């Protein structure tokens, strides 16, 4: 019932992909094999949404592996957990192309796109209902990029009512990974704001900065970042997965962010996320997380929501307290932070409770907002695009592979009214 | 004999619906599969020592139902009388109206129908849902207007899980809550409250429970219809019917959603501390902050005032006590309703649950009246409908479903002029 | 003291055969060898307490009665009764009608005939087989015309398996389907319905068995053939015979085609939760779904209902159910058939089987009328065949058993004429 | 009872016709030498079809066995289950038409004629009744091609009531293993367009491919064709040799697949195929195979049915589920692949099911269709035929066993009229 089917792009997609699916084989009980030993019925109940019915009493993730390169792929196989996906969800290229979006997006995704959309659909037809979609991949990445924006068009062109979200990582301002990274999101954009019905916004300094600080690390990696993904992961989708006294699932929350249909970037949350000597001395009570809601420091999109105005708020909690507290708690939110939110969206905090906690916390919780700080980063996009485009700078890469100028004009001018019509709403 | 039919749609109203038949199968001594003639207002005799709840549970998701069939109940339930959805609407109230609520009516009223055709004697209908709930709005909705057609003039009773003025689950609950209200305003026989933050308050203070759950909730819900239903299913000095409570609280079609309230909420050591008389409870009743809706009953007028006691409880008594409530001026009446007062006495106690909240008392009084207050509720809501829907917010949903914004304003001023019809 | 002849043709009448045999000897207790005076209406009493059937097994295949006379029951029947084919039609009408048929169509004629002879209560024939099978259809065909040549006016029941809309063993079934039915109309005194798709969606819905057999088909065939024969195998209130029976429903010979529909099917464990009363179970049973037909027979207009209770049905309550399913609209008549009800009571319940699908009840009623939604399956079934012979297609099939098209023709116009009849 | 008499022409044929042999053994609980150990009243009741009363309570296969050169004659013999047969059925020529259909149809075949007739008579007259035949050989090759034309016309002169189907193995088109061979594809269609009731067109380089990919193996053989092969093989044949609810013989599915005596060319179908690390993990149940029924990549005579359309399909099932569920399948079938699907033949799916599954499987599928995509291979060898028959090349080796010009004029024209009859139904 209700099964999603997860499909990874990119090195970094293929990583976050697999961390999560390791951290779902904690939350159900499955082990590293796919066998099942959860002590409680509640984990066993509806492991149907993200596995499959698996002969011999085992289960596999309900999981698409894309690449252009079998580099990753031979990692993430041989890594951690990698016996409990069928060797057929591993489909790679073989060229690369190169952090470049129009070559992941035709000249090998030509060749590619049969094979994804073989797969999903395999995976769709198997399955009872497909409730919808997660997606994850790197908008820095140009090939990663490509795969997402074919994958959401194709899904788009064939399952048109079905929603979905995208877990897309958008490159970090203040480091230039990739020469050609903005080309890639204002494709990725471009591609976004028409076949993507909502789409979370994960900037690398963010987390990169609350590794270091909130959780007092002094070498940060890969591995936390995955693992905070894994927690924002669980925290949207143990509602559906769980039963709660609040019930909800992902189309409760497109309902409750989406106001129009290119207004649908949002910026995850989650907490408390606290060190050995903290969690032993701070409050284990819900003020000690309402005062973390709301906060530039444990912060996901590297955009300051206190700038501009928060659309609405939606808040996902697993524990054991009564809900009363958590309405006068939202209430006070909205007293205190009148100025950060706003005016003519009254009680815009979505409230919703799934019981059971994830396994080694009593209590998380899921900061699922929408604020127009996004704003900032968009129009930094736009201003950075102008700057290198004006002076037509790396574009034969592009050009040789079936590009044209007035499409990246028609780009831009997406991106602009979008920023427009953003700053309108602020 | 006689018989009503309940229903029962979206996560609240299943979850409500289930507590009420735990009420009326644990009062009756039913055990979980239905053995061991007042109990046929509520169950059908086929075959030996059985009965079955003659009620339908539907929502357009399968959660709820999944988890109704799951408990030690399901030789109790039918299983034709459980429907599993595959959409749910998501706090959509034009999803659940017309994309999946359309195509899956005609089962239910179908076999509803049925369930009239054995009940000749059907007194009338029993609704729960919730206006935040999408399916709870727009499906409940849409049946409540397929009864009316299909039933005519036949009593309806409406129990809607109103989200309170601070707690919302979702924030499109305006729209969900104004668009079920201007469709089944004129169908709508009678409708309560339920508010949330009220039940917890109440249940924090009263019973003194610091960390409740929803089991509380549901039979808030259920003594509360059990109070309802205790006439129709025990006999009593003056027995009501379905058809005066809508007589008396409905000399207007316009106006007919009066508040409920029970007496009292009492835990077992605080029983111990407290014993009842009629002048006091009715007179802790009547305090607002007893009431479980967050409107100060004072702000306004009020309409009647119906008193349902059940148990060893003295007429004399009853009168002599209402007579000193109507003397204080802190209780205040309209002009042209001098008389407004229905007293209903039953000889049943009130029944109690093996580890619940209340305790186990002989005698208990249910609080029926429509005060002006909600009023108040009403235009903070049209207050917030205004303010949230002036940008035109989350409209696009609503579009997808495929209507234009019309109808939105349309039903807005519908009930801009129910508020100012008081 | 009277008989009946019942026939068995191809794998479904043999089947269906069978399992009415297995119906009538546990009814009667009779063991499989055959021992333990209404019993003689399909068994003779010859010796000591010995019971053969009165039928006639005979199949273009051998296998379905190779199966049979290597069970249990193998003492219960004659050998001689059992004929075995060495060449099956294949689903071709012309082969079972023509190549195979005329050669074996004599012994079996001649020996029915001494079934007569020794029955000179005779009051009709049953004949159990399938359009879909080419012996079914042929070989039934061929020895139909020869009951009506050989015996004149002589009754004749006869129950096909019509391959349903979606359906078909066979692609060819229009072809055999439209010749049966063209050859046989003017002969079939009244012909039933059979749609496995209903049955097997009414076996995993009303009796919830997710993965039903042919067996359930088997005695869904038996208890409908029971509950028409029960009038002539035990006395009741007012007994029905089968002259009658063509008498109500062919006041023209064109229609002669109603459809048959039992009620309840219920299990044990659904038993349990369901007693039978009049009123609910005929309206239960009038209802589209509930008919093992694929035709909704609200679409056309009602030809006549009759109605056969068994057991402990009072004709008071049965004449008050009747009226008032008749006063609602959902049931509508044809303006020159105002009073078109037969209802036929007898005092014999409805007898179950170990290990069945269906529960042992005292009561029961047989679901009795021709709707003119079976126009819709023959106009289908029309558009399908001249789809499909539109370019002429397995045509050469019939040509090699040596007739050209004309005959494939005019079949089709009068198939058409029938259908436009209405 | 419903006798069928296996001959079987080439290497290839004789391979295939044995390992068939050892399936069935399997099948009907046969071990290698002849004695019966099945454990099942089902396997032993009709034994009679393919084996003959043998004493000592033994059984051997009513096999026929024809080749013009003793090669592959001794290592089947020698081979598993080689004993099964006596040395009677083995008969063979000595000089080899190398790979030529004039030699082995005129001057090699003149003297294997009398005891190929006088094998299969006395098979035929031995037997209570024979049903039909079923003939399997290579197109490709010469002689077996020359075999299975005389062969068929033979049958057709002395049994011409007794219907049959031929497993011939068209050459693949991507690879030309003989340069003689589109002559011999071109007589061997000719004739069968006039001796045989109905053929089944097999291609190598499908198999080869569903071998490698379907099946995931980095090493294909003969040896795995012939497996799938005889699940073929199984799959038609268990109707009648097994108890059914649907019960089915080759003349159900002769009369539900033949609309035109010249249109009688289909290709054969099975399911499900997968590995030991997928079929762990995949879901065994109908959807899955409906998913399986209808694709290019487990496709069998390499021309794709979606270029086409689909004359008509059959299903056989065997194992343990109710019908309506397959009834429900095959509407969705044509609900979704309607395009793909003729508009003319409403419910053109033949539904049948074998009760008995294959030893092994719980289920297999065997899909019987038919579509105008066998034009496109028809076409692509009519005008090879054209292009290397202008240049009048490899003429001699024909012209030298008795052959003419205008003889191979008409058989080009014959599949000329042919193809133009597949493409107006299209
Ligand atoms: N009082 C009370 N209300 C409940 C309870 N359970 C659910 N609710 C109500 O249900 C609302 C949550 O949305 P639901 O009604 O469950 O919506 P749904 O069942 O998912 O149906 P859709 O929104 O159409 O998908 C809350 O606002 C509550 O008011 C309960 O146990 N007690
Ligand atoms: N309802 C029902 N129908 C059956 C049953 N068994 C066989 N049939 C019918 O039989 C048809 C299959 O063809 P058959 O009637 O068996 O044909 P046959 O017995 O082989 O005779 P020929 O076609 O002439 O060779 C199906 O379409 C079914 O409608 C059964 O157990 N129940
Ligand atoms: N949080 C997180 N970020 C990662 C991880 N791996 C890579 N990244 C980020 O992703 C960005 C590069 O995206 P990537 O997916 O590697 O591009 P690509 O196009 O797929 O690269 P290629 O396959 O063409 S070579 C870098 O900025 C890097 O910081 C990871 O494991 N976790
Ligand atoms: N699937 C399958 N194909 C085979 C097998 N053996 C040979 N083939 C195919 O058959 C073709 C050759 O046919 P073959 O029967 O050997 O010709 P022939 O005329 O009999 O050869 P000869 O006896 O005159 S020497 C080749 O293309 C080869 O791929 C086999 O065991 N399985």
């Amino acid at each position: 019932m209700r099964e999603i089917v997860h499909i990874q792009a990119g090195q970094c997609g293929n990583q976050i992909g697999a961390k999560f699916w390791e951290i779902i084989s904690d939350e159900h009980g499955i082990d590293a094999t796919g066998a099942y030993h959860g002590d409680s019925d509640l984990q066993l109940e509806r492991i149907n949404v993200y596995y499959n019915e698996a002969s011999g009493g085992k289960y596999v993730p309900r999981a698409v592996l894309v690449d252009l390169e079998p580099g990753t792929m031979d990692s993430v196989r041989s890594g951690p957990f990698g016996q409990i996906f069928r060797p057929d969800n591993f489909v790679f290229g073989q060229s690369g192309a190169g952090n470049n979006w129009a070559k992941g997006h035709y000249t090998e995704g030509a060749e590619l796109v049969d094979s994804v959309l073989d797969v999903v659909r395999k995976e769709a037809e198997s399955c009872d209902c497909l409730q919808g979609f997660q997606l994850t991949h790197s908008l820095g990445g140009g090939t990663g990029s490509g795969m997402g924006t074919l994958l959401i068009s194709k899904i788009r062109e064939e399952y048109p009512d079905r929603i979905m979200n995208t877990y897309s990582v958008v490159p970090s301002p203040k480091v230039s990974d990739t020469v050609v990274e903005p080309y890639n999101a204002t494709l990725s954009v471009h591609q976004l704001v028409e076949n993507t019905d909502e789409t979370y916004c994960i900037d690398n300094e963010a987390l990169y900065d609350i590794c270091f600080r909130t959780l007092k690390l002094t070498t940060p990696t890969y591995g936390d970042l995955n693992h905070l993904v894994s927690l924002t992961m669980s925290g949207v989708t143990t509602c559906l997965r769980f039963p709660g006294q609040l019930n909800a699932d992902l189309r409760k929350l497109a309902v409750n962010m989406v106001p129009f249909p290119r207004l649908h970037f949002f910026m995850p949350g989650f907490a408390p996320l606290t060190s050995r000597g903290s969690q032993q001395y701070r409050a284990l009570t819900v003020p000690e997380l309402t005062q973390q809601m709301f906060d530039a420091k444990n912060m996901m999109a590297a955009c300051d929501p206190r700038h501009g105005r928060y659309l609405t708020v939606a808040a996902i909690f697993r524990g054991r307290m009564s809900m009363k507290e958590v309405d006068e708690q939202m209430l006070n939110i909205q007293n205190k932070n009148s100025s950060y939110f706003v005016e003519w969206i009254p009680n815009n905090v979505k409230t919703a409770v799934c019981d059971i906690p994830p396994r080694g916390l009593k209590m998380s919780a899921t900061f699922i907002g929408n604020s127009t700080a996004i704003q900032e980063l968009f129009k930094r996009i736009s201003e950075q695009f102008t700057a290198m485009f004006r002076r037509k700078a790396f574009l034969h890469w592009y050009t040789g592979e079936g590009m044209d100028e007035m499409e990246f004009t028609e780009a831009e001018s997406n991106m602009n009214d979008l920023v427009s019509e953003y700053q309108q709403y602020q | 004999m006689r018989e009503c039919i309940s229903i029962h749609v979206g996560q609240a109203g299943v979850q409500i619906g289930n507590a009420c038949w735990e009420l009326y199968c644990l009062e009756h001594g039913i055990q979980p599969d239905g053995q061991m003639d007042s109990f046929n207002t509520f169950f059908s005799e086929t075959g030996a020592g059985k009965h079955v709840p003659r009620a339908v549970f539907v929502d357009l998701e399968p959660t709820v139902v999944d988890e109704v069939r799951t408990g030690t109940y399901r030789q109790l339930f039918h299983p034709e009388q459980l429907i599993t959805g595959k959409e749910d609407a998501a706090n959509n109230y034009a999803r659940g109206h017309y994309t999946i609520g359309k195509e899956i009516v005609d089962l239910v009223l179908d076999r509803i129908r049925k369930l009239a055709d054995q009940c000749t004697g059907l007194q009338g209908f029993l609704i729960f849902h919730s206006f935040g709930g999408g399916t709870g709005s727009g499906f409940t909705s849409l049946l409540m207007e397929r009864l009316s057609v299909d039933y005519g003039k036949k009593s309806k009773l409406e129990f809607a899980i109103y989200p309170a003025p601070q707690v919302s689950t979702a924030v499109v609950e305006p729209y969900n809550s104004i668009l079920t209200t201007h469709t089944t305003l004129e169908h709508s026989d009678c409708a309560f409250m339920v508010d949330n933050e009220a039940i917890y308050d109440i249940c924090r203070r009263n019973l003194d429970i610091e960390r409740p759950t929803y089991t509380n909730l549901n039979r808030l819900i259920g003594q509360i219809v059990s109070s309802i239903t205790a006439s129709l299913r025990f006999d009593g000095a003056l027995n009501v019917d379905l058809t005066e409570f809508q007589t008396n609280l409905v000399p207007y079609p316009r106006i007919h959603f009066p508040l409920v309230t029970y007496a009292p909420v009492i835990s077992a050591e605080k029983a111990y501390h407290e014993q009842l008389s009629v002048a006091e409870i009715t007179n802790a009743c009547f305090e607002p902050a007893n009431q479980m809706v967050k409107c100060d009953p004072r702000h306004g007028k009020y309409m009647a005032c119906c008193m349902l006691y059940r148990g060893d409880v003295v007429p004399k008594d009853v009168n002599a006590a209402i007579a000193t409530i109507k003397t204080k001026r802190t209780i205040q009446f309209v002009d042209w309703c001098p008389t407004g007062f229905k007293v209903g006495i039953n000889y049943q106690p009130p029944t109690v649950v093996p580890g619940g909240d209340l305790a186990k008392v002989q005698r208990a009084v249910c609080m029926l009246s429509n005060t002006t207050a909600i009023a108040e509720a009403w235009a903070r809501l049209d207050h917030k409908f205004d303010l949230m829907y002036a940008k035109r917010a989350f409209v696009h949903w609503y579009v997808g479903e495929g209507m234009e914004e019309g109808e939105f304003s349309e039903a807005r001023e519908d009930l801009a002029a129910l508020e100012k019809d008081y």
